[PDB]
RNA sequence: ACUAUGGUUUUUAUU
RNA sequence: GCGAAGAACCUUACCUGGUCUUGACAUCCACGGAAGUUUUCAGAGAUGAGAAUGUGCCUUCGGGAACCGUGAGACAGGUGCUGCAUGGCUGUCGUCAGCUCGUGUUGUGAAAUGUUGGGUUAAGUCCCGCAACGAGCGCAACCCUUAUCCUUUGUUGCCAGCGGUCCGGCCGGGAACUCAAAGGAGACUGCCAGUGAUAAACUGGAGGAAGGUGGGGAUGACGUCAAGUCAUCAUGGCCCUUACGACCAGGGCUACACACGUGCUACAAUGGCGCAUACAAAGAGAAGCGACCUCGCGAGAGCAAGCGGACCUCAUAAAGUGCGUCGUAGUCCGGAUUGGAGUCUGCAACUCGACUCCAUGAAGUCGGAAUCGCUAGUAAUCGUGGAUCAGAAUGCCACGGUG
C-alpha cells in the first residue's frame, strides 16, 4: 500500500531488475528483500526469499499486487 | 542494611552537601560521571594524607574544588605547590580548566574516617587492639565527643561464624532524627582473612 | 509591562541571592520589585525503594518553584539592558515578557 | 459567595452568619461560643496507600 | 475486641417526626446522592397510608410497629447438648430492623423508583404481611425447636 | 551488561554527530516525503540510512549509572534503582525531600 | 464440649 | 498487569546462513599519521579494495593532539554456570514488644535467676517489690504535616476604597475580602476536682492549632526462612576463548499438543436513550501543548495566534439534576472472534502497532461444591492527568466529586 506516495523500492535487489530488462533463463537468486513489492515495474528475476534460517524459492502471478515477498516466504514450521 | 544510616535520610533532609552545581537536561550524565570520577581520583592520591571530605562548584565554564584536611603540610608538598599536579587530571574528567585549594580541619581524633585512620592498622598487622579501641575513645571523649562506639567484624578469635567485638562511651543513638551522626565504614585484608571495623561519633543535635 | 521573572531550581542557591536582588534594584534606581509570594509548584517525584519487585511501598521527592519577579522599572537602555542580560543567582532560568 | 462546590458554599455561609451574629451582640458572642459553628471539623483525607487504588479496600491478589 | 469508635446514638427524623423512623433513609446507602431520602418524604404519606394506624401521627409508624422481630437464633450448647439458642429483641432493635429486608422482595414487583417501591412493600408491613419474611419467620420457627432449656 | 553494550551506548551517538545532531532541525523541511510520481529532490533520503549502526532514532540513551537501559530518569540523570542513595546523598541539582 | 469419627508427604548432600 | 512508564531495525538472553580473532572496550615492551572531508566498485551486508584532498601556530636532532591503525608475549571478552562463598541491596511475622549481658545465689552439670510476681498501658509503657542488683538494643520522643497565631512581600493573579473612563481590570493603581507563598512560635496531665498502693495510672471540667499515643506517617530489636539478587555491582570458584566472545542480514521473545491466580462489562428499570445544564483538583507542554477556522461520517490533515507556563493550550470533568422518552422483555438490554473500508508514524504495521467509520448482534436469564473484602471522609461510586517516545496503554501511580 501506498508507500508515503507511490510504492515501497528496495535497492540491493533493484540493481538486478535493472539488467533483466533484458530477462532470461537464470536460478534463482538469493534475496533478503522481505519487505519489498510485487509491483509490475520491479518485478522481473527469478528468486529465493529469506526466512531467518534459509532461502525458499517463490513464484507470483499477473492478478497480484498487493503483497510483500516475505509473505511467500513464511518464517514459522508450525507448533 | 537494617537500623537507619546516617548517610540515608539523616543526610536527605536540613544538611548541606559537598557538591553544589547545576546541570541542563542535555548531559546531566557526564555531570554525574565526572562529580564521581574526581572525588574517586582525589581521595585515593590522598589516603595517607589525613583528608576527611572534597567539596565540588562548578563556575560558568570552570571546575572549583576544596579539600579539607587535618593535615595541610603534606597535602601542600614540597615548594607549597605540590596540589598544582591534581589539576591536570581533573581538568580532563571534567572537560573544564580546574580550581584547586585546601583547608585545616581541627581535633583529627574527633572525625570517625580519621579515628578509623587510627586502628584499621592494627587488624593489617594481627596486634593487639583492645587498648587501640579504649584510646580511640577516650581521645575522642577528651577531644569534644559526646558520644562514640567502635566495632569489629571478621576473623575475632579464629571462629567460623558472624561474631562482633566493640568498644563504646557515652551513648550514641542512630534511631534519633536530629543526633546529627559521624559515621566511617573502614576493612583491612590479611594471610589470615579480611577484617571490618565501624567507627560512629556523636557531637550534638542539628 | 515588560517582564523578567527569575527562577531557580535549587532552593541553597537562591539563598545566595537575597540581599544582591535588592541592591541591584537600589543600584539601577530607587523602586524594589524582586519580593513577591507566587503559586508554588511543588514538581514532586516518586519512586520504589526496592531495586527488585516489592511494588508494595514508594517514597516522595520535591525540587518546587522558586520565583522572584525582579521587573523593570527604569526606561532608560543602559538600566534595560542591565536588566535583560542581568546576573543574581546561579542554576537559573528567565521568563522574558511582553 | 463564590467558588467550590454547592455543599461546601452552605457550610462557609452558616460560618459567616455565626461570625455576623458574633459580631451584632454581646450575648450572641456567648450563646452561639460552644454550638460548633465555627469550629472547624476534620474529615481529613489519609495520605494515599500504596499500592491500592482508592481508599482501603484491599484487592484480593492471594491463593497462591 | 471490644475497642471501637462507632456505637452512634440517633435522634428524633425532623420530617418523620419520630426516633422510630431515624434510620428510615439512611439504610443501605450507596453512591451518596441521597435520592431516596428526598423522594420518600411527603410524596407517599397519604399514599402509604390507606388502611392500617390512627391519624398521619402513628399511620406510617405502625409500618415499623405492627410487624416485630421477637428472636434471634445461633448454635449453643446448654447441659450436655448443642441448640439453636434464641436472643429476644429489645426496643433499641424492636422496630429498626424489619424495614432492611422488603429490599428483596421490592425488586420482584417490576415497580418504578427506589422510594415509591419500597413504600408498597412497607405498606404490607403495617399489616404483617411478606413475600418470603424468612429473616423474621424462619428464626421464629427455629426458636419454636426447643422451649425449656437445662 | 556487556562491554560491547556499553561501547554501543555512545558509539551511537558519537557519529550522529556528523548525520543527524546538526540536520534533524529540517527533518520535516529536507527528511520528508512531499512529491507525488515525480521526484526533483530526487534520491537524497537514502542519505539518512547511509551511516552504520546509526539513526535519529537509534539515539537511545540506555543507562550510565546501572546496567538497566529501562527505569532510567533523564531529568535527574540517574536509574530509580539509585536515585534515593544519590538524593539522600545529595548529588542531584535542586532534587530534594521535606519529607513526605 | 454435642466438634460421633480418621491416613500420607522417600532414605539419602543443609539449615 | 513482576523485573520493564512500550517491543519492525535496535532492544536480547533464545536462534539460522554469512564472518573476525590480542579482539567492539585495555595495560606492560614497542608503533604509523593533521584531528578532518568527499567519492567509487564486488557483495545481503559485515567486509575488502581504494581513488583524491586537508598539515595550524610555535619550534630543539625534535615534537605537539582529538581519532583511527599496527610489530612480539602475557591476555582482553562472556544475561556462560554457581547467592548451600562473601561484602553490598532487599522481604515478612510487625511496626509485634520483645531479645539479652556483667557479677552474686541455686545445681555436680547443660542451665535456672534477673525479663517471673503486684498495679497500669498501645507498648518488659510507667511504677511497686523479691536472691537478686545493675545495664545495652528495640519501644515512646525529635522531624514531615493538619486546626491557629506572629511577620513580610504581590503579577501574568484578585478587583472592593480613589481619579479618569470603548463605561469594560479598560488606563493609572490598590488590598476590601481572598488567592498566594516564604520564615518562626508551641502541649507539659500544664491547671481544677474525683478514683488509685494520694506510687505509677485512670476519668470529667477550665482554656485550647492539638489534649491525656490529638489525627496521619517515617523509621524494620534479637531473629525466623541458612529469606530473593553475580539482571546494577563488588568478587572467590566452575567453564568457553578462530569461541558459548564480537559483528552482518533475518526468525523470534506477542508459538501451542493444554492448564491456572486475578480483573472488567452486562444478565436492567435508585436502568438505558435523547436534549439542556451545576460544582473539581492535579499534571505535562520550542523536532513541544496547539487556540480561531475549514475539509471528511471520523481517526486525522490543513491555514495558523500564544510561548519555558497563576498568562496560552492539551480541555465545555463525570456521576449528580431538570425536561422529554422506553418498558418487565433475551428487551430500545448486552456488546464479542472473523467480515467491509480508512487514518498516523517510520528503513517497515500479513505474521508484529494504535486510532476511526460500516455490517453481525453471538454468549450473558446471577454462576459447581466452594471462596473473599470492609468498621468514618472508611464501605459506597463517577470522572481527570502523566512517564516512555518516530510509532500506542482495558497498566501503574497520583488528584478530585458524592458519602
Amino acid at each position: 500500500r501506498s508507500l508515503k506516495k507511490g510504492p515501497f523500492i528496495d535497492l540491493h535487489l533493484l540493481k538486478k531488475v535493472e539488467k533483466a530488462v533484458e530477462s532470461g533463463d537464470k536460478k534463482p537468486l538469493r534475496t533478503w528483500s522481505r519487505r519489498s513489492t510485487i509491483f509490475p515495474n520491479m518485478i522481473g528475476l527469478t528468486i529465493a526469499v529469506h526466512n531467518g534460517r534459509q532461502h525458499v524459492p517463490v513464484f507470483v502471478t499477473d492478478e497480484m499486487v498487493g503483497h510483500k515477498l516475505g509473505e511467500f516466504a513464511p518464517t514459522r514450521t508450525y507448533r | 542494611g537494617q537500623k537507619v544510616h546516617p548517610n540515608g535520610i539523616r543526610l536527605g533532609i536540613v544538611k548541606p552537601w559537598n557538591s553544589t552545581w547545576f546541570a541542563n537536561t542535555k548531559e546531566f550524565a557526564d555531570n554525574l560521571d565526572s562529580d564521581f570520577k574526581v572525588r574517586q581520583y582525589l581521595t585515593k592520591e590522598l589516603a595517607k594524607a589525613s583528608v576527611s571530605r572534597i567539596v565540588i562548584e562548578r563556575p560558568a565554564k570552570s571546575i572549583r574544588v576544596t579539600i579539607h584536611t587535618a593535615r595541610p603540610g603534606i597535602v601542600i608538598g614540597k615548594k607549597g605547590e605540590d596540589v598544582e599536579k591534581l589539576r591536570k587530571v581533573v581538568a580532563d574528567i571534567a572537560g573544564v580548566p580546574a580550581q584547586i585549594n585546601i583547608a585545616e580541619v581541627r581535633k583529627p581524633e574527633l572525625d570517625a574516617k580519621l579515628v578509623a585512620d587510627s586502628i584499621t592498622s592494627q587488624l593489617e598487622r594481627r596486634v593487639m587492639f583492645r587498648r587501640a579501641m579504649k584510646r580511640a575513645v577516650q581521645n575522642a571523649m577528651r577531644l569534644g565527643a559526646k558520644g562514640i562506639k567502635v566495632e569489629v567484624s571478621g576473623r575475632l578469635g579464629g571462629a567460623e561464624i558472624a561474631r562482633t567485638e566493640w568498644y563504646r562511651e557515652g551513648r550514641v543513638p542512630l534511631h534519633t532524627l536530629r543526633a546529627d551522626i559521624d559515621y566511617n565504614t573502614s576493612e583491612a585484608h590479611t594471610t589470615y582473612g579480611v577484617i571490618g571495623v565501624k567507627v560512629w561519633i556523636f557531637k550534638g543535635e542539628i | 509591562r515588560i517582564r523578567i521573572r527569575l527562577k531557580a531550581f535549587d532552593h541553597r542557591l537562591i539563598d545566595q541571592a537575597t540581599a544582591e536582588i535588592v541592591e541591584t534594584a537600589k543600584r539601577t534606581g530607587a523602586q524594589v520589585r524582586g519580593p513577591i509570594p507566587l503559586p508554588t509548584r511543588k514538581e514532586r517525584f516518586t519512586v520504589l525503594i526496592s531495586p527488585h519487585v516489592n511494588k508494595d511501598a514508594r517514597d516522595q521527592y520535591e525540587i518546587r518553584t522558586h520565583l522572584r519577579l525582579v521587573d523593570i522599572v527604569e526606561p532608560t537602555e543602559k538600566t534595560v539592558d542591565a536588566l535583560m542580560r542581568l546576573d543574581l543567582a546561579a542554576g537559573v532560568d528567565v521568563q522574558i515578557s511582553l | 459567595v463564590k467558588g467550590g462546590g454547592i455543599s461546601g458554599q452552605a457550610g462557609a455561609i452558616r460560618h459567616g452568619i455565626t461570625r455576623a451574629l458574633m459580631e451584632y451582640d454581646e450575648s450572641l458572642r456567648s450563646e452561639l461560643r460552644k454550638a460548633g459553628f465555627v469550629t472547624r471539623d476534620a474529615r481529613q483525607v489519609e495520605r494515599k496507600k500504596v499500592g491500592l487504588r482508592k481508599a482501603r479496600r484491599r484487592p484480593q491478589f492471594s491463593k497462591r | 475486641r471490644r475497642r471501637v469508635i462507632g456505637q452512634r446514638k440517633i435522634l428524633p427524623d425532623p420530617k418523620f417526626g419520630s426516633e422510630l423512623l431515624a434510620k428510615f433513609v439512611n439504610i443501605l446507602m450507596v453512591d451518596g446522592k441521597k435520592s431516596t431520602a428526598e423522594s420518600i418524604v411527603y410524596s407517599a404519606l397519604e399514599t402509604l397510608a390507606q388502611r392500617s394506624g390512627k391519624s398521619e401521627l402513628e399511620a406510617f409508624e405502625v409500618a415499623l410497629e405492627n410487624v416485630r422481630p421477637t428472636v434471634e437464633v445461633k448454635s449453643r450448647r446448654v447441659g450436655g447438648s448443642t441448640y439453636q439458642v434464641p436472643v429476644e429483641v429489645r426496643p433499641v432493635r424492636r422496630n429498626a430492623l424489619a424495614m432492611r429486608w422488603i429490599v428483596e422482595a421490592a425488586r420482584k414487583r417490576g415497580d418504578k423508583s427506589m422510594a415509591l417501591r419500597l413504600a408498597n412493600e412497607l405498606s404490607d408491613a403495617a399489616e404483617n404481611k411478606g413475600t418470603a419474611v424468612k429473616k423474621r419467620e424462619d428464626v421464629h420457627r427455629m426458636a419454636e425447636a426447643n422451649k425449656a432449656f437445662a | 551488561a556487556k562491554q560491547s553494550m556499553k561501547a554501543r551506548e555512545v558509539k551511537r551517538v558519537a557519529l550522529a554527530d556528523k548525520y543527524f545532531a546538526k540536520r534533524a532541525e529540517l527533518k520535516a523541511i529536507i527528511s520528508d516525503v512531499n512529491a507525488s510520481d515525480e521526484d526533483r529532490w530526487n534520491a537524497v533520503l537514502k542519505l539518512q540510512t547511509l551511516p552504520r549502526d546509526s539513526s535519529p532514532s537509534r539515539q537511545r540513551n540506555r543507562c550510565r549509572q546501572t546496567g538497566r537501559p529501562h527505569g532510567f530518569l533523564r531529568k535527574f540523570g540517574l536509574s530509580r534503582i539509585k536515585v534515593r542513595e544519590a538524593a539522600m546523598r545529595g548529588e542531584i541539582p535542586g532534587l530534594k525531600k521535606a519529607s513526605w
